[PDB]
């Protein structure tokens, strides 16, 4: 209704996955900025190290910036307001900890400044001489997760869809690595502290409305079942409230393969 | 452009014998003088050959330019405008182009004949006598040094290196200094990236005017240019140019970036130097007005 909208002209498919980028790209802030509030307000006055990676997990670079003028912190702060482009100081911060690792000089740095520094360098996990690993999302929700592969992770030049494949790449069984990111649930599991005991009936594993939703962006033939059923959306199975209003949007928005009984199930 | 080909030929034949001279043979003031003559007219022919190029360019242009600004312009592409808008701007950056290239000129060949002490790490020094003072065996001195080995270590705990590490830190930023003096901002940088500071080899990139050419829809996902935190950078980098702590060679680099003229004239040693001085601070402010 805004940006695409000023263009007087057909808007090329590039312009669109752009703009689509770049709104949820925002919407993965949006997301995340209350518990960031809250978790900055908590350890600001304990560690400016834990709340300066919470601002950076909501891409709040200005306010991370800010708090390490304000700790005494100075050339983090100068590394940080450099961030927002330049591939060079990811390389060159990529050259710093596989220096500091091979002098064994990593382990007399805090594992906290450790883990803005993998960030910044584009490391979902480090290695240290110590036999340590540095997991960059642990601890996390799903949303700011799925952030830091769409933002640190990524160029800009990439899509939604190669961020959200990559985070779940990150959270899945391989033969060949740890998983290091959270699964996506919806929100009233989310702090619950259920680990999923890989149910014995359940051959598809519960998610958030939200995923499905960037799954359908991602694959046009994606399942509108799991995206439609309430389960993905409440904590009650009769709340056909958004359901229903969600496919007479996407049957508007010409998706055709949901099933007739499973039409007449969300209607009836 | 031919005449500056003659004079510099002749700099460069009485150089070669000025350069093969024994100190103290009186006969070479001549010969010295002789150079250094030829050497301000080679110079003074390149100024001539920009700045009157320049002024009947504009003079045929001048009826032609009735531009129109984009409302969705970033950083680079109002910059891109000015230097078509303004012949004052133009003409201060073809003097900070022409002092640049005389100090580049003095610097030649000579980038990869520095020896330095630290030869495997940065500090290296400090991070040896630091990693013998963790062994129980120390029965040495306690000298006052960091105890931290990030980049700030000596002006957050405002404690010195050891004194190797202390002269390379000196020699490094008199060389980026002098590479920044002559626009090798990128060989500053490659001297920062040959000498272990990673960080110090990104801090000579912050400066870069911001641009996203995607705004306006390009055809490809084209790269994103500069910094959008340009602004709070300068601010930053005028913060380091104005604690006592830092060498005046970090801050004269950082305020060469940051337009503190106030901080730059503590390094500014010749008279082109001091020229420079302004232009190079009189485009950066006209540039951010």
């Amino acid at each position: 209704l805004k940006e695409l909208d000023s263009q007087l002209n057909e808007p090329r498919e590039y312009i669109q996955i752009l703009e689509r980028r770049r709104a949820f790209s925002r919407w993965l802030s949006c997301t995340a900025t209350p518990q960031i509030e809250e978790e900055v307000s908590l350890t600001q006055k304990n560690s400016p190290v834990e709340a300066v990676f919470s601002y950076l997990t909501g891409k709040r670079i200005s306010e991370a910036c800010s708090l390490a003028q304000q700790s005494g912190d100075h050339r983090l702060a100068l590394l940080l307001s450099q961030f927002v482009g330049s591939q060079s100081v990811r390389e060159l911060l990529t050259m710093q900890l596989v220096d500091w690792h091979q002098l064994q000089a990593d382990s007399f740095i805090q594992d906290e400044r450790l883990r803005i520094f993998a960030l910044l360098a584009g490391k979902p996990v480090w290695q240290l001489s110590e036999k340590k690993q540095i997991n960059v999302c642990s601890q996390l929700d799903w949303k700011r997760s799925l952030a830091i592969h769409l933002w640190y992770l990524l160029p800009p030049t990439a899509s939604i869809s190669r961020a959200l494949s990559m985070y779940e790449e990150a959270f899945q069984n391989t033969s060949d690595s740890d998983r290091y990111a959270c699964s996506p649930l919806p929100s009233y599991l989310e702090g619950s502290g259920c680990v999923i005991a890989e149910e014995q009936n359940s051959q598809t594993p519960l998610r958030d409305v939200c995923f499905h939703l960037l799954k359908l962006y991602s694959d046009r033939h994606y399942d509108l079942n799991q995206l439609l059923e309430p389960r993905s959306i409440t904590a009650d199975p009769l709340d056909y409230r958004l359901s229903w209003h969600l496919w007479e949007v996407l049957r508007a928005l010409n998706y055709t393969h949901l099933s007739a009984q499973c039409e007449g199930v969300l209607q009836a | 452009e031919e005449y500056e080909n003659i004079c510099g030929s002749q700099v460069n034949i009485l150089s070669k014998i000025v350069s093969r001279a024994t100190p103290g043979l009186q006969k070479f003031s001549k010969t010295a003088s002789m150079l250094w003559l030829l050497q301000q007219e080679m110079v003074t022919w390149r100024l001539l050959a920009s700045l009157y190029r320049d002024r009947i360019q504009s003079a045929l242009e001048e009826e032609s330019v009735f531009a129109v600004t984009a409302v969705n312009a970033s950083e680079k592409t109002v910059v891109e405008a000015l230097f078509q808008r303004d012949s004052l701007v133009r003409q201060s950056q073809l003097v900070v182009d022409w002092l640049e290239s005389i100090a580049k000129d003095e610097i030649g060949e000579f980038s990869d004949n520095i020896e330095f002490y630290a030869k495997s790490v940065y500090w290296e020094n400090t991070l040896h006598t630091l990693k013998q003072r963790q062994l129980t065996s120390y029965v040495g001195s306690v000298r006052p040094l960091v105890t931290e080995l990030d980049p700030d270590a000596p002006i957050r705990q405002k404690m010195p290196l050891d004194d190797l590490d202390r002269e390379d830190e000196v020699r490094l930023l008199k060389y980026l200094f002098t590479l920044i003096r002559a626009g090798m901002t990128e060989e500053a940088q490659r001297l920062c990236k040959r000498c272990g500071q990673a960080w110090r080899a990104a801090t000579l990139e912050g400066w870069k005017l911001y641009h996203d050419p995607n705004v306006n829809g390009g055809t490809e996902l084209e790269p994103v240019e500069g910094n959008p935190y340009r602004r709070i950078w300068k601010i930053s980098c005028w913060r380091m140019a104005e604690d006592e702590l830092f060498n005046r060679y970090e801050r004269a680099i950082y305020a060469a970036l940051s337009g503190n003229l106030k901080q730059l004239l503590p390094v500014c040693d010749t008279w082109e130097d001091t020229v420079w001085a302004y232009f190079r601070v009189m485009v950066d402010s006209l540039v951010e007005q």
